[PDB]
């Protein structure tokens, strides 16, 4: 369940009294009683007034944040902390635009642990005006991920192992080193 | 996911929090307090997030997959050497039995083909490595010579003459013979028949006939492949026809008293031409183009069927018509390209839009047709569906009897025919086009793009292969075709190996959107059979017969390749086989008191070999268990 | 596509009469209106089905689309004055000079960016000089009596004249008197193209002419000039004044020079005006909006152009018992406890939001940002407009300076506005999403590698991407062949040197392809 019941002490942008006829607005019981009916119907007008904020990941309630993750495939499994999810959903759509690139592995790793990693790979980009030059990238493929964690509890290696598993482009091996 | 948590019964009655009316159930004012209209509002309010999802999906630009049309190959037999013309008009819908509960899936003849009433030309006989060097003229009527020299030489051939060759039909050449001495069995004679073409020699199929060849007088109904052309052969213009002869071939019967040749006559029974489950709409104009960019146009037939020339739009250039390309998205267009996009699931055509840039100027993606030019659509195709896949080709209105030709035959079941995806299905497709963005790169993408390339496969999981000699490792994809319990329980095997189509199809779609310069591999996982023999003592007031029946199958259900395990789905591709996890299965079986011991043997489906008795089994990561027949001893005081 | 429908018309709500409860038999004239006055469900139901533009902003932010922001235009504002008496800060920063207001529309108002100062400019050393004749430590050729010879009568390319400009200031309009006795055949002033310079610290810099009696001194003229930046002059002699170089070009066929130029007798230098650049902007004070409803999520609009992206351009003042409470704008809400006073503003429109409220699990109405109490008056103390296309003012249109603070009288811009761009609308951005979201940006397959090079350098003729063959390093590296454009002469032959691409062309291609390169794919380019 969610317990989205009525909220005490909330006003409305559409008072029932303000729509009543004239002369009618002179009574004591009518004004007080019909104001009571506003209490039950008050919070419905709140969500209609503020619906744009109900979709922004940075502010929307926790329940929708997981739901919002499914809209853009945020890989929200395994996180039991609300603030960790807040960044992932908003930043998810930016990663997929560069998924698999140089910054793709770094940022995703940085996103999951908060610290920028050090990576060395077998690749590069160079130009030579000489006709038919070489491409000195590296002789054999190799991917390495290094993390400078301050408190290396011996579970980060598996977490880095799992995380970098879906980051690599299914083409090259890898190894995980954590401070 | 829930905006509200109220209902009709949820009435707060907070008037006492302001007023003093103090009746819980008054005669009247409680009725006024009763407001179902909130319930009829909150129920409509709860669905608002769903509506926003669909509306916002359109912004990403994702659409619905158009349905695909099933295609079949059909052949118009004639059972006569005549009818030098196309036989049956294009169309002539055929369907199944028009039962009132299931609607017959209609069809439509698509193409047409013309055959020739050719006559047999020369008749020759030769063996492997030796030229014809025979009569080559009189064998048409007389001068009988033993066929193939009555010997199964590797490479024996026989050329046959056919004036005015037929590039595309099914052949039937009569070579009468006097059969005596030994009768070779009609099942699988050791010969290979080929016909000449522009490229060369290809295998020609053979249809039903009443004689097994050289065992009784009769012809052979070859299937002439496409590309067959004519050449010079003595005094006739004969399309070259070859008849390879193989050895006894591991015991296949062969003769030494081969019958000779008696006469000759050609029959050219029928031709081949495919058909699809989709009607055609010819030359339907859309309207007059305007000079404005970004126009939209509609059609009069909603579910347009997919295909590379999906619509084939034409604009009125000064030279007849100028054709238009089709692109899934416009981002790849150019300032002077000719690109159209089509929302085929609702028959909408949209030209190139115009987008303002940061400079404030315009960047027109895709050229716009000139103002006042005629816009016309060449043709569409509507139809297709899941039911479009016929079974066994048994159309049953396949025109068994026609006054014009003898019979029209459709044997091979049709393929394709993917139904249009449901809107609910699209919501489960939105992340994939937003995460992968096509052009599969990482490990997860191959797990998903395989499903999109071929959803009919039961399940796919991708795994990196063994490392190469240059330091990389080619990608490997595992395929498990959908299985049906053909035998009496467990599985029959040979269904878990795909039929060279899923291997080709799945890889083909992936290869275009694959990492450049990296090898891609597909196949099935490793398999090994395990039989669980044990001994379980039944209770003192139970029927061991049912216990005997229950113990065997309940033990088996745990090792199911497709739906085994505790979860009830396919195995996790690497879970080891173990007795304690089976020990969990045994203990819960009804009618048991205690269990003595369990013994497991590795095995393979190729033979009946049983491996060494062991408890723990090391199962490789890209592999799956095979559940086999097993028996356990049920010794106990049963009733 | 396949959208649910959420409409249940108003009349079939009163259909709920249910006269199955005893002792209620009433019709139109009955105190049962609380049933009818609860028709607001009709408004609520109608509001449900709507999907307004405000949501469409969120799903643009959710998929990482940045809304295109607006800009403004910058022109060349030039002042004018007739009393060059002293030097002081006569232009406070942001001095507003505006176009004239006519029947058409409210005039567009500009604003200066750099403070301008007038200066009492005088002369230094004037010395006879011809092509090749250096000054050689001379200062008193015209300060004394007689006259100074203009380019030794006969001019030629490379010739020059020696002037002095005391107390140079980089931004002013300087006027010089050129009194030369007339000798020989007179010429039109435009005919001899006498180019003027200033000898800045970085070198000689050109100058423009805005008078007739300049250069072609057939009559004693008064050349005016706007000073193009600061300078120090080639200090040789006894005058540290500023410099102006009267360099003479070659005699053009239609614009020739004539020998025996007039000999200058008297001269005086004095500034007239000042030229500075302005950015389309304006400041509005005391724009009241209304009274707060005391509810979360209030939104207010300003009846003016988009605010200008600078320091917080909206200072919302809220009425309170202690007086005026001022709200500070924040970029996005994110974290804002109820105690804090924070608002949200839109750069490209007048929509100004407030604290939004959400009801998560267990309710608790978690509120982000404070809410002004009921009845409080909200006014905008400060307001900085100025963005939009409506700043592309025609050349020489701005004429009136606002509030007439300094001694200045006439202001005019000599050059047309650079031109701002209007911010994209929500409707306009709804057309970018299908295109700009899926523009490759991965470089996966062969067709993408060749395509991406074109976007980096459209001027290239042929590009193809061929993978590095086996038995080669780079872990299946790739090779790119680039063919620079060239016209192969009218003679039918083309030099091989032309086929070599420029180094910058290779770099700009390599720089872009490096970022969108996939992990561990070595690349190298060059001609085949």
């Amino acid at each position: 369940a969610s317990q989205r019941g009525s909220v005490d002490g909330l006003g409305s942008s559409l008072p029932i009294a303000s729509m009543l006829p004239a002369v009618f607005a002179d009574d004591d019981l009518a004004l007080r009683f019909v104001a009571g009916l506003d209490d039950v119907l008050a919070p419905i007008l709140n969500v209609l007034d503020c619906l744009d904020t109900y979709f922004d990941p940075a502010l929307t309630p926790a329940d929708f944040a997981q739901w919002l993750g499914t809209w853009v495939g945020a890989e929200t499994d395994g996180t039991e902390a609300e603030p960790m999810l807040r960044a992932a959903v908003a930043a998810a759509a930016r990663l997929h635009r560069v998924r698999g690139t140089l910054q793709g592995l770094s940022e995703t790793v940085r996103l999951a642990f908060g610290v920028a990693p050090e990576i060395t790979e077998s690749g590069g980009a160079t130009w030579n005006a000489r006709p038919l030059g070489p491409f000195p990238g590296r002789p054999r493929p190799q991917l390495h991920v290094a993390l400078r964690l301050p408190e290396p509890r011996p579970v980060d290696v598996h977490r880095l192992d799992a995380l970098v598993a879906a980051a690599r482009p299914a083409h090259m091996p890898y190894t995980v080193e954590v401070t | 996911q829930q905006f509200v948590d109220d209902a009709k019964r949820y009435i707060q009655q907070r008037a006492p929090e302001w007023t003093d009316h103090n009746v819980s159930d008054p005669g009247v004012t409680l009725v006024e307090t009763v407001a179902h209209m909130a319930d009829q509002i909150v129920y409509r309010l709860n669905r608002v997030p769903d509506k926003n999802h669909l509306a916002f999906l359109d912004l990403v630009g994702i659409t619905l997959f158009p349905p695909s049309a099933a295609r079949t190959d059909v052949t118009f037999w004639l059972s006569a050497p005549q009818e030098d013309a196309i036989l049956v008009p294009v169309g002539t819908e055929v369907a199944t039995l028009r039962t009132e509960r299931d609607e017959a899936v209609v069809f439509a003849t698509e193409q047409d083909l013309r055959i020739v009433p050719c006559t047999m030309g020369r008749l020759v006989t030769q063996v492997s490595g030796e030229a014809v060097s025979d009569r080559t003229t009189d064998l048409a009527e007389s001068k009988d010579v033993l066929c193939f020299a009555e010997a199964p030489n590797p490479g024996d051939c026989m050329l046959i003459g056919l004036s005015a060759a037929v590039p595309d039909c099914a052949l039937a050449l009569e070579l009468d013979s006097r059969v005596d001495g030994v009768g070779v069995d009609p099942r699988q004679p050791p010969l290979v028949w080929e016909a000449w073409t522009e490229d060369g020699w290809q295998s020609c199929e053979v249809d039903r006939d009443g004689t097994g060849g050289l065992n009784r007088p009769g012809d052979v109904v070859l299937h002439i492949p496409g590309g067959h052309v004519l050449s010079r052969n003595g005094g006739h213009e004969a399309g070259w026809i070859r008849c390879r002869v193989t050895e006894p071939l591991s015991g296949q019967p062969f003769y030494t008293t081969s019958p000779t040749i008696r006469s000759a006559e050609a029959y050219t029974i029928g031709g081949t031409t495919g058909s699809i489950h989709a009607e055609t709409v010819l030359d339907e104009p859309l309207g007059e183009s305007t000079g404005l960019p970004g126009q939209r146009l509609r059609l009069e037939h909603a579910p347009v069927v997919a295909g590379e020339p999906s619509v084939l739009l034409q604009t009125a250039a000064d030279d007849g018509w100028q054709d238009w390309q089709v692109v899934p998205h416009f981002s790849g267009s150019h300032p002077d390209d000719h690109h159209i996009t089509v929302d085929a699931t609702t028959g909408e055509i949209a030209f190139g839009p115009a987008v303002r840039e940061a400079d404030g100027t315009l960047r027109q993606y895709g050229a716009v047709p000139p103002k006042g030019a005629v816009i016309r659509a060449r043709r569409y195709r509507t139809g297709g569906g899941r039911a479009g896949n016929v079974a066994r080709g048994a159309v049953q209105v396949l025109r068994t009897s026609i006054p014009y030709v003898s019979e029209v035959v459709n044997r091979e079941a049709a393929l394709g025919g993917v139904d249009g995806e449901t809107i609910e299905e699209a919501k489960l497709r939105a992340p994939i086009t937003l995460r992968a963005q096509e052009r599969a790169v990482t490990l997860r993408d191959y797990e998903e793009l395989a499903r999109r390339a071929a959803p009919e496969t039961a399940r796919i999981t991708c795994l990196e292969g063994a490392e190469n000699e240059y330091g990389a490792h080619a990608v490997r994809v595992l395929v498990v075709p959908q299985a049906v319990p053909d035998p009496g329980g467990r599985l029959r095997f040979e269904q878990l190996v795909p039929g060279d189509a899923l291997l080709n199809r799945i890889t083909r779609h992936l290869d275009e959107r694959r990492l450049i310069g990296t090898r891609l591999a597909v196949g099935p996982p490793y398999y090994q059979g395990v039989t669980v023999v044990a001994t379980v003592h039944a209770f003192r007031d139970v029927d061991a017969d049912r216990v005997r029946r229950q113990t065997h199958d309940a033990l088996y259900r745990h090792l199911d390749p497709l739906t085994g395990g505790s979860d009830g789905k396919g195995w996790p591709f690497g879970r080891p086989v173990q007795t304690g996890e089976l020990f969990a299965v045994l203990q819960r079986v009804p009618g048991v008191e205690l269990v003595d011991e369990v013994v497991l043997h590795p095995a393979d489906p190729l033979t009946g070999k049983r491996g060494d008795p062991t408890n723990r089994i090391d199962l490789d990561a890209p592999a799956l268990v095979f559940s086999y027949d097993h028996r356990v001893r049920v010794i106990g005081d049963s009733a």
